[PDB]
RNA sequence: GUACGGCCGCAAGGUUAAAACUCAAAUGAAUUGACGGGGGCCCGCACAAGCGGUGGAGCAUGUGGUUUAAUUCGAUGCAACGCGAAGAACCUUACCUGGUCUUGACAUCCACGGAAGUUUUCAGAGAUGAGAAUGUGCCUUCGGGAACCGUGAGACAGGUGCUGCAUGGCUGUCGUCAGCUCGUGUUGUGAAAUGUUGGGUUAAGUCCCGCAACGAGCGCAACCCUUAUCCUUUGUUGCCAGCGGUCCGGCCGGGAACUCAAAGGAGACUGCCAGUGAUAAACUGGAGGAAGGUGGGGAUGACGUCAAGUCAUCAUGGCCCUUACGACCAGGGCUACACACGUGCUACAAUGGCGCAUACAAAGAGAAGCGACCUCGCGAGAGCAAGCGGACCUCAUAAAGUGCGUCGUAGUCCGGAUUGGAGUCUGCAACUCGACUCCAUGAAGUCGGAAUCGCUAGUAAUCGUGGAUCAGAAUGCCACGGUG
RNA sequence: AAACGACGAAAACUACGCUUUAGCAGCUUAAUAACCUGCUUAGAGCCCUCUCUCCCUAGCCUCCGCUCUUAGGACGGGGAUCAAGAGAGGUCAAACCCAAAAGAGAUCGCGUGGAAGCCCUGCCUGGGGUUGAAGCGUUAAAACUUAAUCAGGCUAGUUUGUUAGUGGCGUGUCCGUCCGCA
């Protein structure tokens, strides 16, 4: 839960949610073979000097409440230690200890 | 660190939940954070009125917060407008339209939090810790309860060594899966440090489980 | 019980028997714990019995040491060492190297000014400096307001820095082992004892009897979750018992007997007959029964022990740094190494590999998604791309099995690692550092000392599939069924 | 190496308190009693807050969003005060709570048939596309249509290719007869 690391992660979202269209169209163009070599090279050179830390696959999924950089779960958006205390208190509509 | 948390095992038998709306793997982290924020704001806004439980619901993109307290006079205020005034701020916090409900408890000394409260207050105002403990025990026993186990950890009576002490009157089962075990925990802040207060309350045998 | 003194005795010594000086104790009977190289009984794959494995050999992360700039933090006998880490190319993650800073990257605050803002121009790898093209988004009395930027400090930040010998919370072990206590009464002047002990019995302080014990709490079981026979309800995306057309496909016409789907129940309780046992509890057979003695599996971990482990999820009383331990991004290193170790995958070849018909599972995940086809590629997958928050579509012709052939005991048509090159998935970028692919060299190894570990039934052992982490990167982790 | 035990016998909100009534329970031979208790309700003592008993008005409402307007009901608007009684409650209000509207009906927003810019086209002529830029129309309509017309001074003869003077710091700081770009 470091304050220094808690701002870079939100920057990596507030900047990656803005370049969605340009990056999508560039990926489509450079992925479709029906293009021109000079245009593709210019596009990739323009893409690479875009801010580095704004890439979608350049941020580790950080926990919501405590920001633990390991064990992040898609279902709850929380780490194991916090989902334990959440499901134990009973705030998760349906989380009961189980037995198959 | 030895006993299992009783609420997490009594969730699916008798004890109701505190959040049971419907989300799909996308907004529950946000819903959980909103619930935590509204609860922590409610605690700070009603630190004087004895408040025990807060339940949340989300029917059709709208948030409902139900508070179970014993002093609704402070929260209601004169002319019955402070409830709406704070509903405004909780709606602002939650974003989606909000509504609140009050479930004032008659004779609430059997509530875990409200029976673990005001003893923290006596310890803060330096009333004798043994007097506070025996008063809490007698107050929890006089209302017809069948057993209260409250655990006190850390500097009993503003001491200098974090010790472990616990009283037990009546019977307080922990392995029976039909016994209503109301459990909670609170903390007391004093000039010498912090003290922990954990309370289990055995209501009695409840057969049939849910659906009354 | 010593010296002197008297007596006795050959002697050894015996007998009578002090004083000076030191201390506030020296003791005996009994009780509770503890301990014994004291004893007895009982229990658990604890031994035995078995069956498979680990030390022998590629490889994988992990551990100690070494090197290194760092080889990022802790875990250190069971109870750390495929641990946190449910997946380190940069980002990452706290370590290292160069450069920018100062109420700072991120928190409330005043004096005001600009709507916030979108595209590009440039110097620098970058850290962030200059700036232009621009926009004036909704609103009170226009000594303007919310929102967002900008500056000036001071009211403030920040710390994955340490202290788990201040702690909360959490977790593991003893240990699902069976004990740990209390109320009253009784006994002994009393500390204390009884209950809790003793025989049967059990998984048990489980049940019975006797006994100054009688009861109660935490406790052992049950109440909680699935499986095993049967009942009813609802019949779609499923079934075709019977009937019909039929493109031979359940396609529908139909239906709710069934398998399946989720809701409520009957149901195994020593209930029985016989023996044993104390005319008990119980144990053993047998009968019914789908199941029999707890019917079969899982959570639930009793008072307490280990200054047990984490101030590195988090919070946290004190020290602490306040122009740097706070903070800035790029490149490296966490992945390295003459070594030793825990664990596992991979093989030793005739029950075994090579290929060609061919078969039966459960449960799962799916919209920045799951992703049928088709055109292709010896192969990875490329292009085009239907359907689907899904009893509808995908992942996903599962294998072991089976019938054939084939090889013939050989470093092997075994074993699949190292090597040069080739593309592919993937994320801005795979020299450090991914995985997949297939052509090519085709290592080691041929059941492995002392030791040593796991299992008592649908379990060992084998075969494949599924799930979470995540741009991809599982021999690790968690589950699922088949054989047996 | 350490570890004492003293005073809710200095009940710390009254939850309005304050009064009182039946039973229960801890107490023990069985009971009572204090209260040790909570616990169903009774009534008013006693401070109370709100809607009231005042009058005026017939207000009044609700499906269509507006309307004279329709069975109807629990429906109900302003002004000073309260004499004594009555409902609730206790620093009490949203939701929980109890059942709703009959029709007419302009229809404003909401969708227009001949045209102003963007399509060869960077100034601008394009009817071949179009917008509320023009007739118009109810809970809806008298349908209707942002792309494909060749080509112009269309960045303007010197910017595309011959080529020429000095309205140039040219060159290691350089004055330097000169090499070389316009
Ligand atoms: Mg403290
Ligand atoms: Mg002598
Ligand atoms: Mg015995
Ligand atoms: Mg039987
Ligand atoms: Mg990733």
């Amino acid at each position: 839960a470091k304050q220094s690391m808690k701002a870079r992660e939100v920057k990596r979202v507030a900047l990656a949610d803005k370049y969605f269209a340009k990056r999508a169209e560039l990926k489509a163009i450079i992925s479709d073979v029906n293009a021109s070599d000079e245009d593709r090279w210019n596009a990739v050179l323009k893409l690479q000097t875009l801010p580095r830390d704004s890439s979608p696959s350049r941020q580790r999924n950080r926990c919501r409440q405590t920001g633990r950089p390991h064990g992040f779960l898609r279902k709850f958006g929380l780490s194991r230690i916090k989902v334990r205390e959440a499901a134990m208190r009973g705030e998760i509509p349906g989380l009961k200890k189980a037995s198959w | 660190g030895q006993k299992v948390h009783p609420n997490g095992i009594r969730l699916g038998i008798v004890k109701p939940w505190n959040s049971t709306w419907f989300a799909n793997t996308k907004e529950f982290a946000d819903n959980l954070d909103s619930d935590f924020k509204v609860r922590q704001y409610l605690t700070k806004e009603l630190a004087k009125a004895s408040v025990s439980r807060i339940v949340i619901e989300r029917p059709a993109k709208s948030i409902r917060v139900t508070i179970h307290t014993a002093r609704p006079g402070i929260v209601i205020g004169k002319k019955g407008e402070d409830v709406e005034k704070l509903r405004k701020v909780v709606a602002d916090i939650a974003g989606v339209p909000a509504q609140i409900n009050i479930a004032e408890v008659r004779k609430p000394e059997l509530d875990a939090k409200l029976v673990a409260d005001s003893i923290t207050s006596q310890l803060e105002r330096r009333v004798m810790f043994r007097r506070a403990m025996k008063r809490a025990v007698q107050n929890a026993m006089r209302l017809g309860a069948k057993g209260i186990k409250v655990e006190v950890s850390g500097r009993l009576g503003g001491a200098e060594i974090a010790r472990t002490e616990w009283y037990r009157e009546g019977r307080v089962p922990l392995h029976t899966l039909r016994a209503d075990i109301d459990y909670n925990t609170s903390e007391a802040h004093t000039t010498y440090g912090v003290i922990g207060v954990k309370v289990w309350i055995f209501k009695g045998e409840i057969l049939g489980g849910m659906a009354a």
